[PDB]
């Protein structure tokens, strides 16, 4: 009977590895589907190893398994923190249903085949806000995730997602190592802090109106265009390690966080704005790549 | 609506194929029963081992602590030895500074003071001295401190190469010049390929730069004598095409191969 099913949809909430108070509140729907893709995910996890809240913590981004179609079979508890969107919300659910379409391709061959190995960036729906505070899914934001992991055999795709931190919210920490620098769209430095010429010997009027393509050692700038045109598809990016040609003979090593920054006002994108991660000491000092360090 | 009971059929039907117990049996049971052996199975069983073992799988991440004021390692999970290639008895009860590149230790220094969130990025040693690039994400929790954080890994002469502006002014070359053609960078910076090229070929070379730039984004390859630091004509084929920019679509560049032929 009715009150006979409902008092076991309960007892099966309630034994969901789930809050007493979340289990709670499961329409029936939801019961199955987090039950079931919690049968799924035990599945998975025997194939690949044959203080949790510690490692919730310490991740700044949270984990997501997906089908080789798209289906997202486990989305781990921390997400709801970037997302907005929950565990329960999600689960079981198409993630090509909360994705930007002009990725929804991208996605689906990055779900597809031989190498194992995932690294991409895409734009998730986020309705929590700067600051705090909720959203509704109407009212939801476009997000740049950073995803890596690996696709593994029916297929899966285990990634990991880091949200990308906005440079005009900053919740974390930032070393000596680290430097601010301002572009135009074509990625000429607009700005740089006085910080670059400690750290590369450069002053900003030096770099001021400078594209940053003429700085980055040869090897490295096809692959760093790839790093320009997804800022400006999608908003956001994380370059790979780069060189960059120093003042005065040889290079340095770095890592560039760039976000597209808007004018709140009229929705015109203003710039680049570039956090910039010093990852090493300048290498081969002795040799002078380009005409610049000639002065 | 119509299909809402489908589904849960389908979510019902998918659940008993997946309770052995349940599935292991003659035929279906109900609504009820499988409800309640899904129950009973479950009561039998995230890991709270997987979640860290999907990090590894995921991220190739690995987990560890360290003491905030010394930076002794209060632990390490065993993750350091598929991430680091780091023996557990290695890393555990040590210091970071002792794992990360010298020139790391400095960064390292800033990130443990007194205050919150931390993350950064760093070199550390794997052994059988070799290092790789870490991210380490993590926060502060009190044990007189101690860090809880994850680190993570990342994805990844016949010649020498250049860079020039389209007039032919050389504006980039790697240290192998001097082997391809005895030169040091600064001998080649700043003067023009022109300036270089033989005088019976210098129009097919600058015919190249007109055709390069024209065939926008295109490779081109051209063969000329190069006058080596020790003079000599030498026959060189450089296949170049012409670097754009992202955004605007200007020339940023020409990039050249050079080769020795």
């Amino acid at each position: 009977r009715r009150s006979k099913e409902t008092e076991v949809f309960y007892e099966l909430a309630h034994e969901l590895p789930l809050p007493h108070s979340v289990s709670s509140h499961l329409d029936k729907a939801s019961i199955m589907r987090l039950a079931i893709s919690f049968l799924r995910t035990h599945k998975l996890l025997s194939s690949v190893c044959s203080m949790d809240n510690l490692y919730l913590k310490a991740l700044e981004g949270f984990i997501a398994v997906v089908t080789q179609d798209g289906d997202m079979i486990f989305l781990s508890e921390n997400i709801s923190k970037f997302m907005g969107l929950t565990q329960v919300e999600l689960t079981g659910h198409s993630i090509f249903d909360f994705t930007h379409p002009c990725d929804h391709e991208e996605i689906r061959e990055n779900l597809t085949l031989v190498s194992t190995e995932r690294d991409f960036f895409m734009r998730m729906k986020c309705t929590v806000t700067n600051r705090g505070r909720t959203v509704n899914l109407k009212s939801a934001t476009w997000k740049v995730l950073h995803c890596t992991g690996q696709v593994r055999v029916l297929s899966c795709l285990i990634i990991m997602c880091e949200p990308i931190q906005h440079p005009s919210h900053m919740d974390i920490p930032l070393d000596s190592k680290t430097f601010l620098s301002r572009h135009s769209m074509d990625m000429k430095f607009t700005y740089c802090d006085d910080r670059i010429l400690e750290l590369i010997g450069y002053h900003p009027e030096e770099l001021l109106g400078r594209s940053a393509y003429e700085f980055y050692h040869a090897l490295d700038s096809e692959n760093m265009t790839k790093s320009h045109q997804n800022l400006c598809t999608k908003g956001q990016v994380v370059s790979g390690q780069y060189r960059m040609l120093a003042k005065h003979g040889g290079y340095v090593w770095l890592e560039t966080q760039g976000t597209v920054i808007y004018n709140p006002r009229n929705l015109q994108p203003q710039c680049i704005m570039c956090v910039n991660y010093v990852l090493s000491e300048i290498e081969k000092n002795d040799v002078v790549f380009s005409m610049d360090q000639t002065e | 609506e119509r299909r809402r009971r489908n589904k849960m059929t389908a979510y019902i039907t998918e659940l008993s194929d997946m309770v052995p117990t349940c599935s292991a049996l003659a035929r279906k049971p109900d609504k009820l029963t499988i409800l309640r052996m899904a129950v009973s199975h479950m009561k039998s069983l995230l890991t709270d081992q997987e979640l860290k073992h999907l990090i590894l799988e995921a991220a190739d991440g690995f987990l560890f602590i360290v003491s905030c004021e010394t930076g002794r390692v209060v632990y390490v999970s065993d993750s350091v030895t598929p991430v680091l290639n780091q023996p557990q008895s290695e890393w555990f009860g040590s210091t970071l500074y002792d794992q990360v590149h010298p020139d790391d230790v400095d960064k390292l220094r800033e990130q443990l003071s007194t205050s919150s969130r931390r993350s950064f990025i760093c070199r550390m040693r794997c052994g059988t001295p070799h290092f790789v690039v870490v991210h380490c994400t993590g926060y502060i929790k009190a044990w007189k401190f101690c860090l809880v954080a994850i680190g993570r890994l990342q994805v990844t002469p016949t010649e020498f190469i250049s860079r020039h502006n389209i007039e032919g002014i050389f504006t980039f070359v790697d240290h192998r010049c001097v082997a391809t053609v005895g030169y040091q960078p600064q001998e080649l910076l700043g003067k023009n390929i022109v300036e270089f090229c033989h005088p019976e070929d210098q129009q097919l070379l600058r015919d190249s730069f007109q055709q390069v730039v024209k065939l926008k984004g295109q490779v081109l390859s051209v063969m000329f004598r190069f006058r080596s630091k020790t003079r000599e004509w030498l026959w060189m084929r450089t296949s170049s095409f012409t670097f754009q920019n992202p955004y605007s679509d200007e020339i940023e560049y020409i990039i050249c191969t050079n080769t020795n032929v």
